[PDB]
DNA sequence: CTGTCCTCTGGCGA
DNA sequence: TCGCCAGAGGACAGCGAGTCAGCAA
RNA sequence: UGCUGACU
């Protein structure tokens, strides 16, 4: 489905048709799917994300004179654009058409209401103007929205048009989706530069790509030090941390130090060095002093709070805890879910030491994900929230520092004070394209995130939302292995539409068929379905030994331990529930299953990924003939014929929908690029768009 | 690095060289081992080595050599690493035994195998306080980079049985090392004019630096023709004559100005 | 191309179809025949290795 | 209670390496056994037996 | 001194069953009687496997009938691994 | 393949259940020399607190405390249940009962 | 024959080429030997492996 | 990224 | 008993030409 | 002056 009523084979008497120039009833809807991803990504991060980003935000609390005061923001709103004030006539909607006209930005007024009280019993909540964000132009807070082609040729616009945009000075900036390495799930490296980070670390470790409501994201690496050791990196406002492991799962836990090793040994329970490296992590640096959990938390607490700028009246106990907040493992509430996932990914740096797993390439696009308009757009929105939060209480704090009881009545005065700040930080994201941020928002790129979007042609501009750029600084290497279209990009990258130059292997562009998750689901009833399917809760009685088991991890949390002859029933009645819309399992979900063998092939288990910016494509599933959604890592274990007759019994697993399906848009509009050679259809893409 | 020597055309030299590319290349203690037996404050160790059906019939060794190198050099490079670990932490059976732990004070006694190597074991202990953990990991990173024998620079030779049509009865002995004297010995097998190494900064320490000259021609012009490029000689005449001019072998680069 | 010349082509290609299982067989030095799998085996031990110049060969 | 040499047993957290006698009371409830275990730790262990080897591959 | 645990006033200590002689340490001694572990899903019915047989070794498929609808449930049956719950009974000897 | 005719006597008013025991450290070497008491909050009003249970275990080096509440519980209490089952070998019929499962852990106070 | 950096196309982290072809497979049509020409084109694996050795040329 | 250049750097008989 | 053969990492400095445009600080 | 595109 949506590739049916797909032409089979053209024609030429719609052009000479006597219905040739009368405006349709409904849009395209074959070209509206190509800006989707840029605008149902939109869509969340300004209304249902919004909400989650400034639900997270701190109370800003502080000290005026010999006051304690702490500020809350309850909701924030972003409204559709509008004449300023009242001081204009006739029409208070503001249509794209003009500000392309005039040249000005399509920008709509964000506006919260924050909550200041004195100690908790005297409040009052006081509505302040934060400033103007940008908007899309069919996303839901535009007034384009919902308008025939023909009421869309009234108001000057294209009568097809999928918006996807900003309109920045009149000038259509057209922020496209950036690689990112993955959300949510380890990735063990092998990178020899890492042995620099201190005196005994080796080039082993896995890193995890933490993202929370898609409003914040931070980056945790676990290395291996040559004693057996491994160690915590965290960033912190871009400086890096080492705490090493053993302060980190203490403080998470009220756990005995044995408890925490069981966990940590659980599939190489017969193996030496590992028991005794772990007893080292254990007891050489945490009975050195801290043995409780308050203590470590204590201890944590006073080396860490002169850079965390925690609260002066704050105990250090309550300090470490704002670490383990906002810098380790931000997806997950729990502490004791925090606790299991960092001993996952370091059951992971052991298997990677001993040679037992294959470092996965950060290079292949299993392990690669996609950064959309609207993840971009409310982690800089939180982050500038914040910042608005801690300048207004800058200028509280220095003022006078006078007796808050008159000073009640500015109050508001105050907070306008320091609310005339969020306007113009945004559009210089947008106007220039580079990121002025504290925390670089777990990104590792700071330009180029937006860029113009130039309608030379329609397959110039069509190719703006369907490209995906590998990172900008990749343009500056003298080793070339990120360009190297490796075979796991079958059906989500076209292999010919690249640029030809400097940029050549970098910027790629998606299949036809392919596609950007952006749903958000509930995923609750998943955990207690996958129980009754076979999988034994991490707590206990797992019915074998960890060694002959897979680790089940549902969206970076680990549910833990399917049997391994429970695992592939699992994963085929999960992957049955999905295909069949049964359960409540999204259409979308996918369900891996990475088999274990005595070789050292990628580490086992069975993850179950539902995240919203992971690619997918459709394939027919045969076995059921229902148009199953397959991604990027589900695609290395199964066969997927493409014509038929080359469909066999045990082997084709799946087919794909269209023996063109792994080409790109642009691609496939080069006629009988089947008897061309490659270099010659690379710069027709190229031509096609000058 | 490479070599290539002529083989001298003389029914006697052929006959040498089978034993000189038996000879040149290098045999390590882990090329020729089975599998370790640990046990562990007493910390025992079991070689086990190969039988000779498979390793000798191209490597020239014997068992007496490749044991007797255990109790002089794998042993005590042993408790060499054992220190590197520890100062930074916090009838005739008779007489062999006896030498080897009066050179060193915490081996207890071997084995012997006076069948091919049958069951050769050693133990040690540290029974104070030390770090008690796999220490196979140690013992077996240093059975890699352990060599029982080979000549400075050479990683393997090789016979490469014809090099001409004109005159097809030329024979070259290969390379992939290099150490120019350590061939000197073999005037009679080999022919050591004819000589060539791609070093150039070898040849310039072994015959001069007219002779380097030539070699760094030879060097670009063979790098030139595996591409059918074919610059003219006398280009590259002027730039080793350049490279060359005071006496060494100087780069073309930011330290030779 | 003549006719009568790819036929031969055609017969030359679908002969090259049953070529691969002998060339690596022979090229791991494994037993002549009799090992259809222990092949796949070896193929993917050679695979997952560390050096990787049994996989080259 | 059936946790091996280097872990209280009755508490949780794990002992300090040995050095007087006695089983090193913990720094948190130092109770005392066993001050020298029964047994050394033994420990059987050995390599790999298709790269290390020149045996056990002379065909397959 | 071993900090005895101290409950909290909120809580009160439940006295034994002696209206239970069933989970009595005396009945589950018996030399007839065997004791079994079972772990199900949160949503698991045990009614619908009443009457019916359940395995005592290996894998077997157990039909059970649920609200009409019928559901067929895999049962896996084990030797106890080491390290596994312990019942607790009432016992006249424990006071 | 031996089978057992299935049976859930089960709980009057499934105010009954049962009590299994999980030590986090292993296994106790002498369970003969413990004491449990099971400890019940007093609130039988508030269906949240009417559940909430405490088991302490008590020895003469250590105390263990296992909770059905907050962090000490886990979440195999409820994702999956537990039942006893007691198996009378002779008549081939298996009673089954429902079980509560706590993680026992050790005492210590500041 | 197609080659990369002197060798076949690279297998995937799972010991297939690509999707279309069962994990270690020993066709020479899995490891990129392409037998058709551009007089009669080249089927969809073919253009891709052809597409991975024109890139690595650019 | 890769190379030289550079700066040390403590370690056994004379 | 520390000088020189060996031995280690750290630092720096280079990374093809030449064009055209826009946008923004 | 810089970042984005682009040409051989």
């Amino acid at each position: 489905s949506r590739w049916r009523n797909l032409p089979s084979g053209p024609s030429l008497k719609h052009l000479t048709d006597p219905s040739y120039g009368i405006p349709r009833e409904q849009q395209k809807a074959a070209l509206q799917e190509l800006t989707r991803a840029h605008v149902e990504s939109f869509n969340y991060a300004v209304h249902e994300g919004l909400g989650l980003a400034v639900q997270a935000i701190p109370p800003f609390e502080f000290a005026f004179k010999d006051e304690r005061i702490s500020f809350t923001i309850l909701d924030a709103v972003i409204s559709p654009p509008t004449v300023p004030k009242g001081t204009i006539c006739k029409e208070a909607n503001v249509y794209p058409a003009e500000c392309r006209g005039r040249r000005s930005t399509y920008r709509g007024k964000l506006t919260a209401d924050i909550n200041w009280a004195v100690n908790g019993i005297s409040k009052g909540i006081i509505k302040q103007f934060l400033g103007y964000v940008p908007i899309m132009v069919k996303s839901k807070l535009c007034n384009l929205r919902n308008l025939p082609p023909q009421a869309l040729i009234e108001h000057h616009e294209e009568a097809e048009e999928m918006g996807g945009y900003f309109i920045i000075n009149g000038i259509e900036k057209v922020i496209r989706m950036l690689i990112m390495p993955r959300r949510n799930f380890p990735i063990a490296m092998i990178r020899p530069k890492w042995k620099t980070r201190g005196p005994g670390y080796t080039q082993y470790g896995v890193s995890m790509h933490c993202v929370r409501e898609e409003h914040s994201a931070v980056n945790m690496n676990l290395h291996y030090l040559e004693n057996g050791t491994v160690m915590l990196n965290f960033i912190y406002r871009k400086e890096l941390f080492f705490l090493p492991l053993g302060f980190a799962l203490k403080a998470l836990v009220s756990f005995s130090d044995y408890q925490i090793f069981q966990e940590l040994i659980k599939g190489k329970e017969d193996d030496s060095f590992l028991r005794n490296s772990v007893s080292q992590m254990l007891r050489i640096v945490m009975e050195e002093g801290c043995s409780t959990q308050k203590q470590v938390l204590n201890y944590l607490g006073e080396c860490f709070r002169v850079k965390l700028n925690v609260p002066d009246w704050y105990p250090n106990e309550q300090a470490a805890e704002f670490l383990f907040n906002q810098c380790i493992c931000i997806h997950l509430k729990s502490n004791t879910e925090k606790f299991y996932m960092l001993c996952l990914m370091t059951r992971k740096l052991f298997a990677l030491a001993k040679g037992e797993c294959m470092e996965d390439n950060p290079d292949s696009l299993v392990n690669q994900e996609v950064l959309t308009p609207g993840q971009l757009f409310l982690m800089f929105l939180k982050e500038k929230l914040e910042g608005w939060l801690v300048s207004i209480k800058i200028a509280f704090d220095k003022k006078a520092q006078k007796t808050s009881v008159s000073m009640n009545t500015d109050n508001l005065m105050r907070i306008f004070t320091m609310g005339i700040d969020l306007t113009k930080p945004f559009e210089y994201l947008f106007a220039t394209g580079n990121l002025r941020s504290k925390t670089g928002l777990g990104l590792l790129q700071d330009s180029g995130l937006c860029v113009v979007a130039d309608k030379l042609n329609f397959i110039r501009y069509l190719s703006h939302f369907r490209c995906v750029h590998r990172g900008a600084d990749f343009a500056k290497m003298r080793t070339t292995t990120v360009r190297r279209l490796l075979p796991e990009s079958w059906g989500f990258l076209c292999p010919v539409h690249t640029p030809d130059g400097e940029p050549c292997g970098l910027m790629n562009h998606l299949t036809a068929v392919c596609e950007v998750v952006t749903q958000f689901v509930y995923t609750a009833s998943i955990p207690a379905l996958l129980c009754n399917l076979g999988v034994t809760p991490i707590d206990g009685a797992p019915h074998r030994s960890y060694s002959e088991c897979y680790p089940v991890l549902l969206d970076g949390v680990m549910v833990g331990w399917v049997d391994k002859d429970l695992a592939p029933g699992i994963a085929d009645s999960l992957r049955h529930f999905k295909v069949l819309r049964e359960k409540r399992i999204p259409p979308w979900m996918e369900v891996v299953l990475i088999p274990m063998t005595g070789k050292p092939s990628l580490y086992p288990g069975l993850f179950l990924f539902t995240t919203p910016c992971r690619l997918v494509r459709p394939v027919q599933n045969l076995a059921l003939g229902k148009e199953e959604l397959i991604g990027t890592m589900e695609q290395i274990f199964m066969n997927v014929a493409i014509f038929e007759d080359e469909v066999f019994a045990g082997v084709t697993t799946h087919q794909e929908l269209f023996p063109h399906s792994l080409l790109s848009v642009i691609a496939n509009f080069i006629p009988f690029s089947d008897h061309n050679q490659s270099p010659r259809n690379m710069y027709q893409c190229q031509m096609g768009k000058q | 690095p490479m070599m290539s020597v002529p083989v001298l055309n003389t029914k006697k030299a052929l006959k040498r060289v089978k034993s000189l590319k038996k000879q040149l290349t290098r045999v390590c203690l882990g090329e020729v081992l089975q599998k370790i037996d640990v046990q562990e404050q007493v910390y025992q160790l079991r070689f086990q080595f190969l039988p000779h059906a498979y390793y000798q019939q191209e490597k020239c060794l014997r068992p007496e050599d490749i044991l007797r190198f255990m109790e002089t050099r794998f042993f005590k490079l042993l408790m060499e690493s054992i220190k590197k670990k520890n100062n930074k932490a916090s009838e005739a059976m008779e007489r062999r035994v006896q030498a080897v732990r009066e050179i060193h004070p915490f081996i207890d006694d071997y084995q012997y195998d006076t069948e091919e190597s049958l069951w050769c074991q050693v133990t040690v202990k540290l029974p104070l306080m030390k770090i008690n953990f796999d220490m196979s990991s140690l013992v077996v990173s240093l059975a890699h980079g352990a060599v029982i024998y080979a000549t400075k620079g050479i990683t393997r030779c090789l016979l490469n049985e014809t090099t001409n049509n004109k005159n097809e009865k030329e024979l070259v002995l290969n390379t992939e090392g290099i150490n120019l004297p350590e061939l000197f010995k073999y005037a009679e097998v080999l022919d050591l004019r004819r000589l060539y190494s791609n070093d150039i900064h070898a040849i310039a320490n072994t015959y001069g630096i007219e002779a380097a000259l030539r070699v760094i021609e030879k060097e670009i012009k063979d790098v030139f023709a595996v591409y059918g490029i074919a610059v003219d000689p006398r280009h590259l005449s002027l730039v080793a004559d350049y490279m060359c001019f005071e006496g060494v072998y100087k780069p073309l680069n930011r330290f030779g100005i | 191309v003549k006719p009568k010349a790819d036929v031969k082509r055609q017969r030359i290609i679908e002969e090259s179809t049953h070529c691969g299982p002998q060339a690596v067989r022979a090229a791991l030095n494994l037993p002549e025949a009799a090992s259809y799998d222990e092949v796949r085996g070896k193929w993917q031990d050679a695979h997952l290795g560390k050096d990787q110049r049994d996989f080259n060969m | 209670a059936n946790t091996c040499s280097s872990f209280q047993s009755d508490l949780d957290f794990c002992s300090d390496c040995g050095s007087v006698l006695p089983l090193p009371g913990a720094q948190d409830t130092v109770t005392c056994i066993r001050c020298g275990f029964n047994i050394n730790v033994r420990d059987f262990e050995g390599k790999v037996v298709k790269t290390s080897v020149v045996f056990h591959q002379l065909g397959t | 001194d071993a900090a005895r645990f101290s409950c909290p006033p909120n809580f009160t200590a439940k006295p034994p069953a002696s209206e239970s002689p069933r989970f009595s340490l005396e009945a589950l001694t018996g030399p007839d009687t065997e004791l079994w572990l079972i772990q199900a899903p949160a949503d698991f019915a045990p009614e619908c496997f009443n009457g019916r047989h359940v395995p005592l070794s290996g894998s077997q498929i157990v039909k059970g009938k649920l609200a009409g609808k019928r559901h067929r449930y895999r049962v896996l049956s084990s030797c106890p691994q080491a390290g596994e719950a312990t019942l607790l009974a009432p016992s006249t000897e424990a006071g | 393949l031996p089978s057992a005719r299935w049976q859930y006597c089960g709980a009057p008013d499934g105010s009954q259940r049962a009590v299994l025991v999980q030590f986090s450290n292993g296994k106790l070497q002498s369970p003969g020399n413990m004491r449990f008491t099971l400890y019940e909050n007093k609130d039988s009003t508030n269906p949240r607190k009417r559940n909430q249970r405490i088991l302490a275990a008590e020895t003469d080096r250590l105390s263990y405390v296992g909770n059905n509440f907050g962090t000490g519980a886990l979440k195999c209490n409820t994702l999956c249940r537990h039942f006893v089952g007691i198996l009378n070998k002779t008549s081939g019929q298996m009673e089954v009962y429902d079980a509560e499962l706590f993680n026992m852990q050790p005492l210590f106070s500041d | 024959q197609i080659e990369l950096e002197g060798r076949r196309p690279p297998l995937m982290a799972s010991g297939k080429s690509l999707p279309c072809f069962e994990p270690y497979e020993f066709t020479p049509r899995a490891g990129g030997f392409v037998t058709g020409r551009f007089l009669t084109g080249i089927k969809p694996p073919e253009f891709f492996f052809h597409c991975m050795a024109g890139r690595e040329g650019l």
